[PDB]
């Protein structure tokens, strides 16, 4: 199972504070350290500070500017950081990381994608791509769906609830006007579709959202 | 992981003087490095060990200093046998780590090759095979240049050059040249001729064989 | 016998507690190698014995009180279990 | 505060054949090096514990080497799963520090 | 005095077990220097007397479990010919 | 007496294994490690592992790829390295050598000349080369042979057995559509040739051949 969960995202005003958890999972102990880990898009893994829950004594880095605040609840056995005062230069995805005492960062969580910015939550705008009545079919057929429209980052994207991880794209999204716009590929066999459903699954955890689309070709 | 870099990798010296091999460490370890020495086709072969004590058998002209990152090998008057590639190693450290090695060559006097033709032997004639060979021993220095003469006009198709590296008795070179035939192309001329061209004479070397 | 086995609980005790808070208290400082456990733990064992390799020790306030505890508690507790084993093999001199 | 040097930085290789990641320190760190695997839209993932040490599920491909200041991580003969960007840390001396990290490119 | 030189006995016996132990689990860690026995003998000794010149010690777990044993072994065994030797000189000076 | 016997070479084809031996003679200690040093054609010398036979223990080079297993026998007093999937990268002679545990190699063996590639053992073919009918003779005659046609190297030319050292080149080997050639050459004093008898002694231990040829003048 998931041994450390953190939320998808996080939307931030320029200015505002936020808190950051990091739920965890299985074995623990009273060595266990839990670490924090910035990774600003398109750069590298930056260490922001440890923790140890069973004493309540965190450290920061002193190298960096003290934006972080570590706390950690031993009941629920999740650990907090509060992220006050952020500007566009705190953008960031937020991992935590488990270290057993030895040194190394041996489990990790899935990253909070936090943005900091003045826009709004936009839900996404999901649309099928079916090809033309006019496309020829060979061996394979690749199917798609549009992603628009959306803010702030990220989204999930997923064919048939995840069984379908062969042959699928996700391309980048591209930021128009404070609205992001992706799109997903997906290639199946032509003897499979459409006798064989089809569905994109697309996840909004910063507005709570999450559709289905079933490929249905044009009539 | 130490670093043992030895420079440089070529040593080029006059007989009877002083030489020094340098091998440096990516760090200290103190005194722990060791010397071997190897020939043409042979085996390593221990000539110092711990820096400066020497091994039984090795002769003295071989001394061994230095310590922490810099380390020297010293052959006081060098001669013909010490021809060889050296090894620096060390043993302060896990794992243990070679050098890059560093080759001793010998500036001796200027010689003439001995030339020596010779015809396709009798046992490869009578099966298909005809290779001719000529010799090239006891030159210096390295650069030479041989060439085929077949009924007076040059031959270069089927000519391989084989030089040894400078010999360890008497700081020359040698080049085996041979000019591979068939039985009839070799049964269809007479006179084969092979040139040695080297800087001790203006006018090269000839040696020649009549099959006919 | 029975005393000599409580020194070295206590000793392990000691080891143990004094392992944990080094990591606690060097943790923070820039340039500390007193931050993992595995290692504390050998850093309290040579601090115990005193056998000098000087290879691991605390820089922090904390940290070097953490290390007079475990020196007061370690020394003492080792010199008993020295001191026992000592009398062991000087009962099996006399046995012959 | 050690400094992780990695370089190079986009690593271009042919598949098959034997890659080689180098990280350096900025001083002697001893074996207290550690490499994280991070694919596109992921998290790091841990290969290589105390230089040479691997992790299990990691395939045996991966293999860690070097002391001191300087470490290499290494692929022997390279696949398309393995395109990621690989990250050193040291655990030698507080703080943690990473590296600048390296892509691998097929 | 027979005893005593049991005491020796029992100690030559740790050094050389401890050299031979620690080369060998020291070999294989990159950045060991406890790799020979010459000078492994020689850390030995220094562990077993505690004298602290911190230029060779062990980097891997079973070379400092090997050390562990050089340690209660050795300050032990050694120990005993110290405390030996000192009751033999204080027997010379009621001599005079 | 030769403290450690290797076999001469080894054929192998891309991808298959072997097991190389090193014979031991002589004193013998429990403190002793024997190792194993790689040097391709042309390059230096590059440790490979170590093992203790006393203790069964092996280490190996973590710098490059571990495709040795160190094994040892007691009784017999022979080291083994099984390299397994062999390439054309792996075309080297490997020495084992003798450690007192103080950390050097005073005793070597002799090198095994291990050869990766598809290409079939192929004993050589010894021809005489004596001097024409018409060649001068001086003080001194240089006298030859030539090994042609084999395959894998190496091969060990001495004349007369070892009694006539000075005075002989062997040159190195040409490859030739996967089968070497190369001459050896001996000067001898022309008053004790054809006087008294010379004879090259070639061996190819990839084939298990040793073959000897008279050098007589031509009729
Ligand atoms: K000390």
């Amino acid at each position: 199972q998931v041994q450390l969960q953190q939320p998808g995202a996080e939307l931030v005003k320029p200015g505002a504070s936020v808190k950051l958890s990091c739920k965890a999972s299985g074995y623990t102990f009273t060595s266990d350290w839990i670490h924090w880990v910035k990774q600003r898009p398109g750069h590298g893994l930056e260490w922001i500070g440890e923790i140890i829950p069973s004493y309540g004594r965190a450290n920061y880095n002193e190298k960096i500017q003290k934006k972080a605040t570590l706390t950690a609840d031993k009941s629920s056995s999740t650990a907090f950081m509060q992220l006050s005062s952020l500007t566009s230069e705190d953008s960031a995805v937020y991992y935590c990381a488990r270290e057993r005492g030895d040194g190394y960062f041996a489990v990790w969580g899935a990253g909070t994608t936090v943005t900091v910015s003045s826009a709004k939550t936009t839900p996404p705008s999901v649309y099928p791509l079916a090809p033309g009545s006019a496309a020829q079919t060979n061996s394979m057929v690749t199917l798609g769906c549009l992603v628009k429209g959306y803010f702030p980052e990220p989204v999930t994207v997923t064919w048939n609830s995840g069984s379908l991880s062969s042959g699928v794209h996700t391309f980048p999204a591209v930021l128009q006007s404070d609205l992001y716009t992706l799109s997903s590929s997906v290639t199946v066999p032509s003897s499979s579709w459409p006798s064989e459903t089809v569905t994109c699954n697309v996840a909004h955890p910063a507005s709570s959202t999450k559709v289905d689309k079933k490929i249905v070709p044009r009539d | 992981d130490i670093l043992l870099t030895q420079s440089p990798a070529i040593l080029s010296v006059s007989p009877g003087e002083r030489v020094s091999f340098s091998c440096r460490a990516s760090q200290s370890i103190g005194t722990d490095i060791h010397w071997y020495q190897q020939r043409t086709n042979g085996s390593p072969r221990l000539l110092i060990k711990y820096a400066s004590e020497s091994i039984s058998g090795i002769p003295s002209r071989f001394s061994g200093s230095g310590s922490g990152t810099d380390f020297t090998l010293s052959i006081n008057s060098v001669e013909s046998e010490d021809i060889a590639n050296y090894y620096c190693q060390q043993s302060n450290r896990w794992p243990f780590t070679f050098g890059s090695g560093t080759k001793l060559e010998i500036k001796r006097a200027d010689a003439a090759p001995t030339v020596s033709i010779f015809p396709p032997s009798s046992e490869q004639l009578t099966s298909g095979g005809a290779s001719v060979v000529c010799f090239l021993n006891n030159f210096y220095p390295k650069d030479i240049n041989v060439k085929w003469k077949i009924d007076g006009s040059e031959r270069q198709n089927g000519v391989l050059n084989s030089w040894t590296d400078q010999d360890s008795k008497d700081s020359t070179y040698s080049m085996s040249s041979t000019l591979t035939l068939t039985k009839d192309e070799y049964e269809r001329h007479n006179s084969y001729t092979c040139e040695a061209t080297h800087k001790t004479s203006t006018s090269p070397i000839v040696k020649s064989f009549n099959r006919n | 016998w029975r005393c000599a086995g409580a020194a070295t609980v206590l000793l392990v005790i000691v080891l143990l507690a004094g392992s944990y808070l080094a990591v606690l208290a060097e943790r923070g400082a820039p340039g500390a190698q007193l931050i993992t456990y595995p290692r504390a733990l050998w850093w309290s064992v040579e601090t115990a014995t005193t056998v000098g390799y000087g290879d691991l020790y605390p820089v922090t306030l904390w940290g070097r009180l953490v290390a007079v505890v475990v020196m007061v508690a370690g020394i003492t507790s080792f010199g008993l279990v020295t001191a026992a084993l000592a009398t062991w093999f000087v009962g099996q001199c006399q046995q012959q």
